[PDB]
C-alpha cells in the first residue's frame, strides 16, 4: 500500500506541474498578443 | 426599429460592431446577412469603441459589407403561464410540439434572484418516487437536492423517465391536513441525441404524464448558449409555478456533465484563463446559482425539488463536476455497473448511496413509523452479506457459521426482489412490506437495530413480491 | 541634503505603482510614498527606464490615488544604522525600535544586502561547539562558522530545541588546547511570520536564561505586512556580520521560519510575473536563499565568527 | 535579595542625573555644531 | 539579579535620548530665528541656487513670499518663473518642466535629513 | 465626491473614466441602480471597479460615484440578536422590504435608526479624552453596552448629553475642536483594531466538555481547528460550545454553506436558552449567514466582518467566542476572486497569498489589555472541510501551521455511539504546558500528572489492539485484560458526555479531577490485587465500578461528598474482595 | 582546433575501486555524476582531483559554496602530487564563482575553464576537468531567458539548453595537437536534479 500511495502522489504532482506550466505559457503568449494588438496598435 | 451596421471583425463565434453604445450588456440581438437569413447572438462585452457579440450558430454566410445587427431583448426574459403544462420547448422557449405559442401572464428574467435565508423553512414531507431503493433507504424530501451519479453506459435516462412518470405526493399519510396540492414535473434535457429525444417523447406520451409536465429539450447539435440557458428556463418555470400557484414541482436535470462542458466551451470562447483541470474558475458559483434555487418557503405551500443527473467522466468521483455537486447538494444516488451487467434494473447500489435529509421527512405523522429502523437494519444486513459472498469463494460454503448462510440467502433475495423491481410501481407501504418479508428470513434477535415492539408487529412474513403485496 | 518629489504616478495595481518622469531614481533605491492623508509608507525601485520606474510597495496600497500621492527618494541603496548599543534592544524587522526606547545613534551605515566574502579571505572552521545534545555532539557535530538548519513539521518542537541549543552552547577550550577563556555567544534572533504564542515562549525563555543583554531581536509578527518579511534576515545578518567582524564577537544567528520567507518570495514573484520554478516558486529562489545563507563563516586574520541555525517546517513532511 | 534591587535602583537614578550633568556642560557647542552644518 | 543592570541600562539610555532631543530642539529653535533676523538674504539665495542646480529644467521657483524683494531679481538671474506660498516658510522649491518633479530645499528638511549623522557626531562632543 | 461614467462593461468588471482622484479599494456605486463595487486598479483617468452583484442590463455612460471610504462596518448598539449577511446587511429588514427574494441594489442600515436607547453619561465637560475610553452606558438585553470613543479620536469634551432616551444618530458628546461623537462609529474590516498590549495565554477557555477541557484544552484567546465530517455531531458540538462556554458573547459566521444547513442553524438557535439567565440564547449572539448562491465578495468579507465585530466586543471588555462554519468555503471564494483578477495560481489553484490571509485572520485572536485599561479576549474556533477528509489539502496544511489546537472529529466514533466523537489519536494541543501552572494553582497540585496517567492508560490500551483483534478479549492474561477493561472504563465514563442531559452537558474541572482520581485509585488497587492474587473476572463485579459509572449525572454541588464516598468505597472494597 | 581526434584506449584512473572497476572512464571520455543533496558529488570530484593520473586538473566551482573552494586552497598545498612528487596545488587551476556571486558569471566560468583545459591539452598534457554543478549554469540560462521574455520549453528552461550542454561536452576527447603531440581532456560533470 505505501508504494502505491507514493506512486499516486508522484503522478499527481507531475500532472499538476505540467498543467501549471501550460497555463503559464498560455498566459504569457496571450499577454504578448494583447500587447501587440493594443499598446503598439 | 434601430439596426446597426458596420461590422469590423468576424472570427469564429465572435463579431465586433461599432457605434453600438446603446446595446446593454447581456442583451440578445438578431444578425441578418445579405441572403435574408436571421441568426441569433448575445452581447458579451460593451465599450465606447465597439461591442462584442457571440453568435449562437455558425457564421458561414456573414460578410462585413451587408451584415446588420438589431436589438431584441435588453435582458433575457421568458413568458410564463399556467398553460405551459403539456407543452415542449427547445430550450429558449420556442415551442417544438407544433402547437400555437402560449399567451404569457408575465415575462420573467431567467437569471432568478437568490432566496432570502430567513424566508426558508425546514423540509418536512417526502415524495413517493415508486422505487423501493429510493423511498425506503434514501428517501427524497420535498425541498431536497438529491443528484443521481451514473456511469457512461448505464440506463440513467430510463430511471429519469420512470421517476418523472411515477412521482407523487402522499397527503393521505399525513393523517391531519389530508388534502392534496397540485403536482407537476419540469423536465430539462441538455445535449441529448436524437435517439434519447425520441425515447423521452414516446415515454411521456404513452402514459399521459405529458399533461402534468413541462419539457425543455436541447439537442447535441443545438447552439451551446442554448444549452447554458435551458436549466435557467426550467428553473424559472418551476419557481413561478411553485411560488405563485402553490404547486409541488419536481425538477429533473439530465447530463449536468454536458452543461459543464458547454460552460467550458463558452469560457474558452471569451478568452478567459481556464481554472483547475481546464474548467472555469467560477464553476462552483455557477453550479450553485442553479442548484440553490430549490427549497420550501415560509408562508407558502408550494415547493421545488431537484434531481440533477450527471455521468462521471472516468467513474472518478474526484473529478471536479461530481466533487462540486457533492459540495452543493445533500447526498447522491449511485448506480452500479456490476448490478446492471447482472441484469438487475434499476441498478441502484444502496451501499454507496445516501440522503442527508432523510431523517427529517420520515417517521410518525410523515410516513409509517418504523421507516428509519427498517432502513438501518436493511443496510447493515446487506453490507454484512456482501462480504460473506466473497469469503465463501475461498473458504467454501460448508465452512460457514449457520447465520452466515442466512446472510448469504438474505443478500441474494434482497438483490432479486428489492432492487430488481423492473418497471412496476410500488407504494411506500408495499416496499416496507417487502422489506419486512426479506428481514423475516433472518433469525429474530439478530435485528439489533429495531425495537422489539416493531418486530412483534411486523415480523414473520413470506415473500410478498410474488404475491404482489396485496 | 534636499528632497525631490515625484508626482507623476501613472498606474497602481496590486503591490506595484509606476512613476512616469522619474529618470533620476537609481535601480534598487528606497523611496517614501506619501498619500493625501499624510501617511508615509516605504517602497523600493525594482525596474527603471526612460519611460517610467517600477516601485514595489512594502505594504498594502490602500488609500493611494493618482491625484495627490507623491514619491520621494530616500537613499540610492538600502542601508541600516548599526552600533554596539544594539545589544539588548528590540526591533520590528524594518529597523525601527518597538521596546519604547529612543532610536540608537548609528556608528556606521551599511548596505543590507552585504557583499560576497572573498574565498581567499575565508579560513576553514575548526572549533568544536558542545551543544549538550549527544545526537548532535557525537554524530552531527556543529562547528563555529557552520550553517546548520533544523527540519521540522507542524507539531514538532523545533523552537524548544533551538532555545535549548542557544542556552547550552559552549566551546570547551581545554580539549582543543586553546586554553583561553572566551565570552558566551551573542544571539541575533530574527522572526518572520511568528505567532504570539511562540514569540511569548521565546521571550520568556530568554528572560529566564538572562541572555537579553547579549541579544538583538528583529520581530516580524504574522499580522505584519508580507513584503517586509524579505528584509528581516538581511538586516539581522548585516548586524551579525558587523558585530562579528568589527568587534570580535562570536555570533549565533537563529532564523525563525524560512518557510514564511519563501512564501513571501513566491507572493512577490507571482505579482512580478516571473518564470515559475518547480512548484510555483520563483526560478531564482536558489540564488536568493544563497545570498542569505552564505553570509556565515569565519575570516582569516580575525577572531569573530558567524553561525546560523535556520528553522524551517517541511510542508506535509 | 530585594536590598540589592534597591541598591541597583539607587545606582540607576544616580546615573540618570550623572549623564545629564555631564551633557549639560557642552550642549550649546553641539547646537552650534549642528547649526553650522544644517545651514548652507 | 541582572534586573538591576537592565534598569541602569534603560535609565542611562532614556537620559541620553532626552539629552539628544533637547539638543535638536535648541538647534531647530535657533534655526527658526533666521527669517526674523537680517540673515535670510544670503541663506535663502543659496538654497534657491542649490534647488535650481539640482533640477536643471526648472520652470518656476516657489519660495517664501517674504523673500520676494530678493526673488524678483534672483529669478530673472536664471530666467525662471516665481510663485509664493506662505505655508512654505523657510524654504525654496523649484518645479520641473512639466511640473511632475519638484525639489524642496527648506531648512527643516535639511535638519531632519542630516539629523542621523549629526546625532552620531554630537555624541563625540557631549561624551 | 469623485464622479465618472462607464466606458466598458465586461462581466462583473466595469471600467470607468473621468475618475481621477479615486483611491484604491474604495467603495463605488455603479449605474443608477447604485450597485456597490470595489476599486482594484488605477491608471491615468481610469479606474477598475469590481461590481459585487450581477451587471445585466447596464449600459455605457451610466454614472459612477465613489464614496471615498473602504469596506467597513458600523459598530454600536443594536448588533446583538440580529442576523446579518456577509457585508452586514440585516436580513429581516430586507425580507420586510422586498419579500422572499433579495433584489439588486437594496439599501438598508446595519443599526436600526428609529429605536430609542437609554443614555447614561460618564464624562463631564472639560474632561480630556483619548481613543478607547468609555463615554457612557446603554442597556442592551441585560448587557451594559459601553459607548467607546473611536480609536483615533482625541481631544477635550465640550458638551455632554444629559441622561435620557435618544436614537443612535443623535450626537451625544461634542469635543472642543467641533468633532461630534454619537453612539456608533465606522471601522474598516481589513485593519486590526489597536490595543495596548497582547497578554500571553495563561488561563483556559473552559468549553464545558471533559474531553476538550482535559486532553486538548484551548487557552483564552487561543485558536483551534476542527474537521467537519458528516454525521459526526459537529453542529451539536458547536452549539454546545455556544451554550456552555465561558465567553460572554458568541459570534457565528456562515460563509458559503448549503441553504438547508443555514436554515437549520437559523431555526435551531432561536429555541436555545443560555444557562446563565434562562432567557433566549440569541440575546448573546450575532449571526452572519451566507448561502452558496450569494455574491462572492460577501462570502470573502464575511469572516473579516465577523472578526471585526468580535474585536469590537472585546474592546468593550468582554470575552468573545468566534466560530467560523467552514474556512474551506471561504478559501474557495478567495480562489474564485483570485481567478477573476487573472492572477497566477500557486498550488492546486489557490492564490499564493492564502496562507498570509489565514494567518492574518487568525492573529486577531488573543487576550489583550484594551485601550480603556480593561481586559478582553477573542477565541477563534475554525472548521476545515477538506475534499475527501484528506488533511494534505493546502488549506488544512496552512491552518495547522498557525493554530494551537486541533480537534479531530471522527465519523467512526459517532457510528459507534461514542459522543463527542473526537479521536484521542491525531488530536493535539499546544497549550497544555503553558496552562499547567494555572491548573496547579487553581484545580489541584496533582492535575497534570493525573492527566498524564489517563493519557498513558489510553496509549497502553491502544498499544495492544492487534492481539485483541487477532484473538479476542477473553483469551488474554490478567494484566492485559485489566488494562483493556480500565481503558473501556475511561472511554465510557470520563470521555463520553451527553449534551442533552440536564447535569451531564456541563462538567467543571473539579469534577473531571475527581473522576480521574477515582479511576487511577481503582486501577492501582486492582494492580495490587493482581500482585496479591486475584482473577480479573472477580474484580469486574465489584459495585465500586457501578459507583464510578454513576459518578456522571450528579450535581456539581453534590460531587465532593459523592467523590469522598466513592474513594472510601474503592479503598475498602479491594480489601474485602480479592 | 585540433589536427585529428582519436578513439580512447587508456583508462582514467580515479583512485576509487568501484569507479575504476565496474564503471571505467577513458582518458578522452565524459562522465556525469548526478544525485540529490548530500549524496557525495563534491567529495567524489575532490577525490578525483587529489588521486588521479592526469597531468593537470582544472576545477570549476560553478555556483557552489565558498567553503568548498576555501578547503582546497587551505589543504592542497600541504599534499603531494602522485606523479611529480611536488605540491599538489602546483598542478591545479581553480575557477570559483560561488552561489552569492553574480548569476551571469556562472555561464562564463564554464567556458573559461574548458578553454584553459583545451589550451593545456594543446601543450600536450592530459587534463581532467571537474564541473561542480551544471544545474546552476542551467539556472543562470533560465534567468537570462526570463529577462529576455522568451518562451520556456520545460520547467522554464530555454529550448536551446540541450545544444549548449552538447557543445560544452563535445570539447572533450583525445586528439592529435597541431604541434604533432598527443593530449586529452576528460570532463566529469556533476548534476543536481
Ligand atoms: N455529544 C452528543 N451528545 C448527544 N447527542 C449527540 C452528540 N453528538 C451527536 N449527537 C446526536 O447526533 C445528532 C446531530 O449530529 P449528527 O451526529 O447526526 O451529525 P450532524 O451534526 O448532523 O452532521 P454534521 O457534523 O455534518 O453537521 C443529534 O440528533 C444528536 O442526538
Ligand atoms: N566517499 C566518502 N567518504 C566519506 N564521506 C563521504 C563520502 N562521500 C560523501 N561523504 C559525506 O557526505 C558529506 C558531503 O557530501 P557532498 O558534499 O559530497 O554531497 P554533495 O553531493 O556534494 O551535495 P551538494 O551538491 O548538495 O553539496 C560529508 O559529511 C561527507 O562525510
Ligand atoms: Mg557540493
Amino acid at each position: 500500500i505505501p508504494g502505491i500511495r507514493a506512486q499516486i502522489r508522484f503522478i499527481q504532482q507531475v500532472l499538476e506541474q505540467r498543467e501549471r506550466e501550460d497555463t503559464f505559457r498560455l498566459k504569457r503568449i496571450k499577454g504578448k498578443i494583447e500587447a501587440r494588438e493594443a499598446e503598439e496598435e | 426599429k434601430k439596426e446597426y451596421t458596420g461590422i469590423t471583425y468576424i472570427s469564429g463565434p465572435l463579431l465586433f460592431v461599432e457605434n453600438a453604445k446603446d446595446l446593454a450588456y447581456g442583451a440578445i440581438v438578431d444578425i441578418k446577412d445579405g441572403t435574408g437569413r436571421v441568426r441569433g447572438g448575445q452581447v458579451i462585452e460593451v465599450s465606447e469603441e465597439y461591442a462584442v457579440i457571440q453568435v449562437f450558430e455558425e457564421t458561414t454566410g456573414l460578410d462585413l459589407a451587408t451584415t446588420s445587427v438589431s436589438l431584441v431583448e435588453d435582458v433575457a426574459r421568458l413568458g410564463v403561464s399556467k398553460e405551459m403544462l403539456g407543452r415542449r420547448f427547445n430550450g429558449i422557449g420556442k415551442p417544438i410540439d407544433g402547437l400555437p405559442p402560449i399567451t404569457p401572464e408575465k415575462r420573467l428574467p431567467i437569471t432568478g434572484l437568490p432566496l432570502n435565508p430567513v424566508a426558508r423553512r425546514k423540509p418536512e414531507q417526502f415524495i413517493q418516487t415508486g422505487i423501493s431503493t429510493i423511498d425506503v433507504m434514501n428517501t427524497l424530501v420535498r425541498g431536497q437536492k438529491l443528484p443521481i451519479f451514473s456511469g457512461s453506459g448505464l440506463p440513467a435516462n430510463e430511471i429519469a423517465a420512470q421517476i418523472a412518470r411515477q412521482a407523487t405526493v402522499r397527503p393521505d399519510l399525513s393523517g391531519e391536513g389530508e388534502k392534496e396540492e397540485p403536482f407537476a414535473v419540469v423536465f430539462a434535457a441538455m445535449g441529448i441525441t436524437q435517439r434519447e429525444l425520441s425515447y423521452f417523447i414516446q415515454e411521456f406520451e404513452r402514459t399521459g404524464a405529458l399533461s402534468r409536465s413541462v419539457l425543455f429539450l436541447n439537442k447535441a447539435d443545438d447552439p451551446t448558449i442554448e444549452r447554458i440557458l435551458t436549466p435557467r428556463m426550467a428553473l424559472t418555470v418551476a419557481e413561478y409555478l411553485a411560488f405563485e400557484h402553490d404547486y409541488h414541482v419536481l425538477v429533473i436535470l439530465t447530463d449536468m456533465t454536458n452543461y459543464c462542458e458547454a460552460l467550458r466551451e463558452i469560457g474558452a470562447a471569451r478568452e478567459e484563463i481556464p481554472g483547475r483541470r481546464g474548467y472555469p474558475g467560477y464553476m462552483y458559483t455557477d453550479l450553485a446559482t442553479i442548484y440553490e434555487r430549490a427549497g420550501v418557503v415560509e408562508g407558502k405551500k408550494g415547493s421545488v425539488t431537484q434531481i440533477p443527473i450527471l455521468s462521471m467522466p472516468d467513474d472518478d468521483r474526484t473529478h471536479p463536476i461530481p466533487d462540486l455537486t457533492g459540495y452543493i447538494t445533500e447526498g447522491q444516488i449511485q448506480l452500479s455497473r456490476e448490478l446492471h451487467r447482472k441484469g438487475i434494473y434499476p441498478p441502484i447500489d444502496p451501499l454507496p448511496s445516501l440522503s442527508r435529509l432523510m431523517n427529517n421527512g420520515v417517521g410518525k405523522g410523515k410516513t409509517r413509523e418504523d421507516h428509519k429502523q427498517v432502513s438501518d437494519q436493511l443496510y447493515s444486513a446487506y453490507a454484512n452479506g456482501v462480504d460473506i459472498r466473497k469469503l465463501v469463494a475461498i473458504i467454501g460454503e460448508d465452512a460457514l457459521t449457520e447465520n452466515d448462510r442466512r446472510y448469504l440467502q438474505f443478500a441474494d433475495a434482497f438483490e432479486r426482489f428489492f432492487i430488481n423491481q423492473g418497471q412496476q410501481n410500488r407504494s411506500i407501504e408495499e416496499s416496507l412490506q417487502i422489506a419486512w418479508a426479506l428481514l423475516s428470513m433472518l433469525p429474530q434477535g439478530e435485528l439489533k437495530r429495531i425495537s422489539k415492539d416493531h418486530i412483534g408487529k411486523y415480523y414473520g412474513q413470506k415473500l410478498e413480491e410474488i404475491w404482489g403485496a396485496p | 541634503l534636499l528632497k525631490k518629489e515625484y508626482t507623476g504616478i501613472t498606474y497602481i495595481s496590486g503591490p506595484l505603482l509606476f512613476v512616469e518622469n522619474a529618470k533620476d531614481l537609481a535601480y534598487g533605491a528606497i523611496v517614501d510614498i506619501k498619500d493625501g492623508t499624510g501617511r508615509v509608507r516605504g517602497g523600493q525601485v525594482i525596474e527603471v527606464s526612460e519611460e517610467y520606474a517600477v516601485i514595489q510597495v512594502f505594504e498594502e496600497t490602500t488609500g493611494l490615488d493618482l491625484a495627490t500621492t507623491s514619491v520621494s527618494l530616500v537613499e540610492d541603496v538600502a542601508r541600516l544604522g548599526v552600533s554596539k548599543e544594539m545589544l539588548g534592544r528590540r526591533f520590528n524587522g524594518i529597523g525601527k525600535p518597538i521596546d519604547g526606547l529612543p532610536p540608537i545613534t548609528p556608528e556606521k551605515r551599511l548596505p543590507i544586502t552585504g557583499l560576497p566574502l572573498n574565498p581567499v579571505a575565508r579560513r576553514k572552521p575548526e572549533q568544536f561547539i558542545q551543544t549538550g545534545i549527544s545526537t548532535i555532539d557525537v554524530m552531527n557535530t556543529l562547528v563555529r562558522g557552520q550553517k546548520l538548519p533544523i527540519f521540522s513539521g507542524s507539531g514538532l518542537p523545533a523552537n524548544e530545541i533551538a532555545a535549548q541549543i542557544a542556552r547550552q552552547a559552549t566551546v570547551r577550550p581545554d580539549l582543543s588546547g586553546e586554553g583561553e577563556k572566551e565570552e558566551p555567544f551573542a544571539v541575533v534572533f530574527a522572526a518572520m511570520g511568528i505567532t504570539q504564542r511562540e514569540l511569548s515562549y521565546f521571550i520568556q525563555e530568554f528572560e529566564r536564561t538572562g541572555a537579553l543583554s547579549r541579544s538583538v531581536l528583529f520581530l516580524n509578527k504574522a499580522d505584519d505586512p508580507t513584503i517586509e518579511r524579505i528584509l528581516t534576515p538581511r538586516m539581522a545578518l548585516t548586524v551579525a556580520e558587523y558585530l562579528a567582524f568589527e568587534h570580535d564577537y562570536h555570533v549565533l544567528v537563529i532564523l525563525t521560519d524560512m518557510t514564511n520567507y519563501c512564501e513571501a518570495l513566491r507572493e512577490i514573484g507571482a505579482a512580478r510575473e516571473e518564470i515559475p520554478g518547480r512548484r510555483g516558486y520563483p526560478g531564482y529562489m536558489y540564488t536568493d536563499l544563497a545570498t542569505i545563507y552564505e553570509r556565515a563563516g569565519v575570516v582569516e586574520g580575525k577572531k569573530g565568527s558567524v553561525t546560523q541555525i535556520p528553522i524551517l517546517s517541511m510542508p506535509d513532511d | 535579595t530585594e536590598a540589592l534591587l534597591a541598591r541597583y535602583r539607587e545606582r540607576a537614578e544616580a546615573e540618570a542625573k550623572a549623564v545629564r550633568e555631564k551633557a549639560m556642560a557642552r550642549l550649546d557647542e553641539a547646537v552650534a555644531l549642528v547649526l553650522k552644518e544644517v545651514l548652507p | 539579579e541582572s534586573a538591576g543592570e537592565l534598569l541602569v541600562a534603560t535609565a542611562r539610555t532614556q537620559a541620553r535620548g532626552e539629552v539628544l532631543e533637547e539638543v535638536r530642539r535648541r538647534v531647530r529653535e535657533a534655526l527658526e530665528a533666521l527669517p526674523q533676523k537680517p540673515e535670510w538674504p544670503e541663506v535663502v539665495r543659496k538654497l534657491a541656487l542649490e534647488a535650481l542646480e539640482a533640477l536643471p529644467g526648472a520652470k518656476a521657483l516657489v519660495a517664501n513670499p517674504e523673500d520676494l524683494p530678493h526673488l524678483e531679481a534672483l529669478a530673472r538671474e536664471r530666467g525662471v518663473e516665481l510663485q509664493a506660498e506662505p505655508a512654505l516658510r523657510l524654504g525654496v522649491r523649484a518645479v520641473g518642466a512639466e511640473g511632475k518633479t519638484q525639489v524642496e530645499n527648506s531648512l527643516l528638511a535639511r535638519l531632519d535629513r542630516a539629523w542621523d549623522a549629526l546625532s552620531s557626531k554630537v555624541a563625540q562632543a557631549l561624551w | 465626491m469623485i464622479q465618472g461614467v462607464i466606458q466598458k462593461i465586461a462581466g462583473p468588471a466595469v471600467i470607468a473614466k473621468g475618475m481621477l482622484g479615486a483611491r484604491m479599494y474604495d467603495i463605488c456605486k455603479v449605474g443608477e441602480e447604485g450597485l456597490v463595487g470595489e476599486i482594484i486598479r488605477l491608471d491615468g483617468d481610469t479606474a477598475f471597479v469590481q461590481v459585487y452583484e450581477d451587471t445585466s442590463g447596464l449600459k455605457v455612460g451610466e454614472p459612477v460615484v465613489s464614496t471615498g471610504l473602504p469596506l467597513a462596518v458600523e459598530l454600536g448598539p443594536g448588533m446583538l440578536n440580529g442576523i446579518y449577511d456577509g457585508i452586514q446587511r440585516p436580513l429581516e429588514r430586507i425580507r420586510e422590504k422586498t419579500g422572499i427574494y433579495i433584489t439588486r441594489g437594496v439599501v438598508v442600515h446595519a443599526l436600526d435608526r428609529e429605536k430609542k436607547w437609554a443614555w447614561t453619561p460618564m464624562v463631564k465637560p472639560g474632561d480630556e479624552v483619548r481613543g478607547g475610553m468609555v463615554l457612557g452606558t446603554v442597556p442592551e438585553f441585560g448587557f451594559t453596552h459601553k459607548i467607546l470613543v473611536p480609536p483615533d479620536v482625541r481631544g477635550r469634551v465640550k458638551e455632554v448629553k444629559p441622561a435620557g432616551e435618544y436614537t443612535v444618530e443623535e450626537p451625544v458628546v461634542v469635543l472642543e475642536d467641533g468633532t461630534e461623537l454619537k453612539m456608533y462609529h465606522t471601522w474598516p474590516v481589513r485593519r486590526a483594531r489597536p490595543v495596548q498590549r497582547k497578554l500571553d495565554p495563561n488561563t483556559p477557555f473552559l468549553t464545558g466538555m471533559r474531553i476538550l477541557d482535559v486532553l486538548f484544552p484551548v487557552a483564552m484567546g487561543g485558536t483551534a481547528a476542527i474537521p467537519g465530517p458528516f454525521g459526526a455531531g459537529k453542529s451539536v458540538t458547536q452549539q454546545s460550545l455556544a451554550k456552555w462556554s465561558n465567553a460572554d458573547v458568541v459570534v457565528y459566521v456562515g460563509c458559503g454553506e448549503r441553504g438547508n444547513e443555514m436554515t437549520d442553524v437559523l431555526v435551531e438557535f432561536p429555541e436555545l436558552t443560555d444557562p446563565k439567565t434562562g432567557g433566549p440564547l440569541m440575546h448573546r449572539t450575532v449571526l452572519i449567514a451566507n448561502t452558496s448562491n450569494m455574491p462572492v465578495a460577501a462570502r470573502e468579507a464575511s469572516i473579516y466582518v465577523g472578526v471585526t465585530i468580535a474585536e469590537y466586543f472585546r474592546d468593550q471588555g468582554f470575552s468573545v467566542a468566534l466560530m467560523a462554519d467552514s474556512t474551506s468555503r471561504w478559501a474557495e471564494a478567495l480562489r474564485e476572486i483570485s481567478s477573476r483578477l487573472e492572477e497566477m495560481p500557486a498550488e492546486e489553484g489557490y492564490p499564493p497569498y492564502l496562507a498570509a490571509r489565514l494567518a492574518a485572520f487568525y492573529e486577531r485572536a488573543g487576550k489583550v489589555i484594551t485601550l480603556g485599561g480593561e481586559e478582553g479576549a477573542v477565541t477563534i474556533v475554525g472548521a476545515v472541510s477538506p475534499p475527501g477528509g484528506d488533511m494534505s489539502e493546502p488549506v488544512t496544511q496552512s491552518t495547522l501551521r498557525i493554530v494551537g489546537a486541533f480537534w479531530r472529529l471522527d465519523a467512526s466514533l459517532a457510528f459507534r455511539r461514542h459522543f463527542p466523537a473526537i479521536n484521542w489519536n491525531g488530536s493535539y494541543s499546544l497549550f497544555t504546558s503553558a496552562l499547567d501552572p494555572w491548573y496547579r494553582e487553581n484545580v489541584a497540585e496533582d492535575y497534570p500528572e493525573l492527566r498524564d496517567a489517563i493519557s498513558e492508560l489510553l496509549q497502553r490500551e491502544a498499544g495492544l489492539q492487534e492481539i485483541v483483534q487477532l484473538v479476542g478479549p477473553d483469551a488474554l492474561q490478567d494484566a492485559e485484560r485489566l488494562v483493556i477493561e480500565v481503558g473501556r472504563i475511561i472511554r465510557e465514563d470520563f470521555l463520553q458526555q451527553n449534551a442533552y442531559h440536564e447535569v451531564d452537558a456541563y462538567c467543571s474541572m473539579k469534577k473531571a479531577y475527581g473522576i480521574m482520581k477515582m479511576i487511577l485509585a481503582f486501577y492501582k488497587e486492582a494492580e495490587a490485587a493482581i500482585k496479591r492474587g486475584v482473577s480479573i473476572d472477580e474484580i469486574l463485579q465489584l459495585p465500586v465500578l457501578e459507583r464510578i459509572g454513576r459518578a456522571r449525572y450528579v450535581s456539581e454541588e453534590e460531587f465532593p461528598a459523592y467523590f469522598e464516598e466513592a474513594m472510601k468505597e474503592i479503598q475498602g472494597a479491594f480489601k474485602a474482595l480479592a
